């Protein structure tokens, strides 16, 4: 908080800051937000007369508890919930259910933590920049999950078996992961 | 194996991110 | 100096959304650290009450009707393809009242709502069933040319626990 | 000392805008509540058309809750009517959920009891026009 | 910005531009845009008198990294899942859904 006049100027007044701190004598407690500190001090520029200044800083600190039970517990789910399509067989037919609604669920927690931010470029929040890299990876898994599911559909009417998968992801990768048929 | 693969991207996602 | 001793209410226009209980005034004489003098004060305390109509055929009856579907998935047989969609449409129904409810109340920390926290709980476990449906249905399509199906599940989860469960094959 | 003068302006409304924009889907979706049991259970279709009717009716509620005063005093026809309709569909979701169950039942896990045996065979057949 | 004098006009006063840029004196930035030219002129129109103007023309830059986190990634990313639905199969129903 700035305070000066805009009628007289260094030159005709001064501006004394009388206490160091200011007082928290009739303070009622917010409820959501704490002060912890409450700084003055007072502002004169050499060689640039003309010039008084008082400001009072305000940190505050937040009571945290309300936007960690309403968004960071379903922001964990949903992300929990994102290397879990992998686990689900592909002789159901869920798969691709599962994944466009995980990355919908991802999509509308952006959008709404995109709201009670301030829309600024200095830095996003890490909320922002962790459902930007979790969405970019369950839309990997959306890629990579049709490409493993086409091979699942794969008759032998109508296609043939190469050697090099033979060789690759029956005997060597299958010991690899502890498969073992 | 991509199973695998993501857990650990993730993993180290998730670490990188929150260091601090 | 107080005229009476409560807030008149006799030219009171109706609300139809909050009643007045009671609404008493009470004088104090109280001194601030400003300044080295007693300043009087009247102190005015309205104790309203909302009328619950609104709210519990809109957002409570809803709301109370689907968290009681969050156990229903587990009746329905893998064969079918829908125990997913199920626990999907559930989540994010109870994403979206939970949209509402935090639109509807203040953000203060102090303490938690009852509903909000019931809605917490019922996400908490309904993204549990899924953790749990999609374990059983890995393990339902399951054959003997992909699998080898070892020697302690047949003691414990075929024969120890349904004669417990009255199933009996 | 107490005189004043008041006008009572009673209005009647033009109902063509809200019965066209919001009773004609609000029937529509009602008609398509009493749709799901005659889809057969043999195709995986029948949560979704359930669901999606549920969840298309909770979206005409807390639309039909905004263009309402939101007073206690009394609740509109529509409101209750959406609510009854409701409560008739998730009642529709939990039996067609428990007669999707016996309907993937094999001999190698249940077997069928001797009431179930001549209840839902002889009697109510001929009693509902099935006739086999 | 067109400043004017709705009472006078170029017959009682004119009007002459000091500096022909405008200060960045006291200038704050805002986090949002970022401001590159503040140049100003004077307009008047021969063979119609009676009129002096001052046009202040402000070019302004966009901060181009908050619409590119919430409306060009997801824009940028549905749009990669449109030629997708053809190295599906046709076996698992799963096309139309997707
Ligand atoms: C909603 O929230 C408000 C504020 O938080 C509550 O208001 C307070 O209510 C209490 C309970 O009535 C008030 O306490 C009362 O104060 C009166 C005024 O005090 C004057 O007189 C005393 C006595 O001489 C002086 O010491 C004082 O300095 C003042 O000059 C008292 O007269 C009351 O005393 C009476 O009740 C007690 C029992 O409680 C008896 O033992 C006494 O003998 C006497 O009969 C009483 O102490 C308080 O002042 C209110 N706060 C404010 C700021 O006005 C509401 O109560 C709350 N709503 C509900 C439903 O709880
Ligand atoms: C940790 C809780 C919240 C479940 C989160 C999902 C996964 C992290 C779990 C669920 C099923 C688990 C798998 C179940 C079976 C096995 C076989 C086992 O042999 C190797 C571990 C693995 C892959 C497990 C790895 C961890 C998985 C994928
Ligand atoms: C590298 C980035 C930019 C794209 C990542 C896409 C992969 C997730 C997809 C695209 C091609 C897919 C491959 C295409 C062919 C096959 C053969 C198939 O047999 C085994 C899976 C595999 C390797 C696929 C694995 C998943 C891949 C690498
Ligand atoms: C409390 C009112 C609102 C009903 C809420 C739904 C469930 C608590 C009930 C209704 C139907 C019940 C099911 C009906 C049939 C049976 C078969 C029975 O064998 C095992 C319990 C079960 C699954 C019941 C489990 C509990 C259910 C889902
Ligand atoms: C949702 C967060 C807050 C807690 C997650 C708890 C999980 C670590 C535990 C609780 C129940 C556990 C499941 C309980 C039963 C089974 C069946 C069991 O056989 C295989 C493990 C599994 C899936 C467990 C996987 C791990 C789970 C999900
Ligand atoms: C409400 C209207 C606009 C939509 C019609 C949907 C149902 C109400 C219809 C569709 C199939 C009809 C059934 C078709 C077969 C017969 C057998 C017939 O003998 C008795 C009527 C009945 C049950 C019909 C009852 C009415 C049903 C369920
Ligand atoms: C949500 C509550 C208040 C009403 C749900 C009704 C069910 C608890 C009842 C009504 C008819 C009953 C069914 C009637 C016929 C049989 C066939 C019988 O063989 C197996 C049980 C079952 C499905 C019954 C299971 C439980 C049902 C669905
Ligand atoms: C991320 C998008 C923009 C490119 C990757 C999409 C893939 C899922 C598809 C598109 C073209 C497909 C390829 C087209 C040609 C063939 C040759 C064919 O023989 C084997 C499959 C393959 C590699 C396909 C593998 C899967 C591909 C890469
Ligand atoms: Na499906």
């Amino acid at each position: 908080l700035k305070f000066r006049s805009w009628t007289y100027d260094h030159t005709e007044i001064d501006m004394v800051l009388m206490t160091p701190t200011a007082s928290m004598d009739d303070f009622t407690p917010s409820g959501e937000w704490d002060i912890v500190a409450l700084p003055g001090r007072r502002t004169v520029n050499p060689q640039d007369p003309s010039y008084v200044d008082v400001t009072y800083d305000f940190i505050i600190k937040r009571k945290p508890l309300f936007y960690t039970i309403n968004l960071i517990i379903p922001c964990v789910l949903t992300t929990l919930l994102a290397i879990l399509v992998f686990y689900l067989p592909s002789d159901c037919g869920e798969k691709m259910t599962l994944c466009i609604s995980v990355l919908l669920a991802l999509t509308f927690f952006l959008l709404l933590i995109s709201k009670i931010v301030p829309p600024t470029s200095l830095d996003v929040p890490l909320i922002g920049k962790y459902l930007m890299f979790t969405m970019v990876l369950v839309t990997f898994s959306i890629v990579t999950s049709v490409c493993v599911l086409n091979v699942h559909h794969r008759s032998p009417s109508t296609h043939t078996m190469a050697p090099w998968v033979k060789r690759c992801f029956l005997h060597k990768l299958p010991t690899f992961l502890f498969m073992k048929r | 194996l991509f199973l695998w693969v993501f857990m650990f991207v993730c993993v180290l996602g998730t670490v990188g991110l929150f260091l601090p | 100096v107080l005229i009476g001793s409560s807030m008149n209410l006799k030219d009171y226009w109706e609300s139809g959304e909050w009643a007045i209980i009671k609404a008493p005034g009470y004088k104090h004489d109280i001194k601030y650290n400003c300044c080295e003098e007693i300043y009087p004060d009247i102190t005015y305390s309205l104790y309203i009450r909302r009328l619950p109509l609104f709210y519990t055929i809109n957002l409570i009856i809803p709301c109370l009707l689907i968290s009681f579907l969050t156990v229903l998935v587990f009746y329905l047989p893998s064969d079918c393809g829908e125990k997913v969609t199920l626990c999907i449409s559930v989540l994010l129904s109870l994403t979206v009242f939970l949209l509402v409810i935090t639109e509807t109340i203040p953000s203060t920390s102090l303490v938690i709502p009852l509903i909000g926290e019931y809605l917490l709980f019922t996400m908490i476990f309904v993204t549990l069933s899924i953790v749990i449906t999609v374990f059983v249905l890995n393990v339902h399509y399951r054959t003997p040319t992909t699998h080898t199906m070892p020697s302690w599940v047949k003691t414990v989860f075929l024969n120890l626990l349904p004669r417990v469960m009255f199933m009996t094959r």
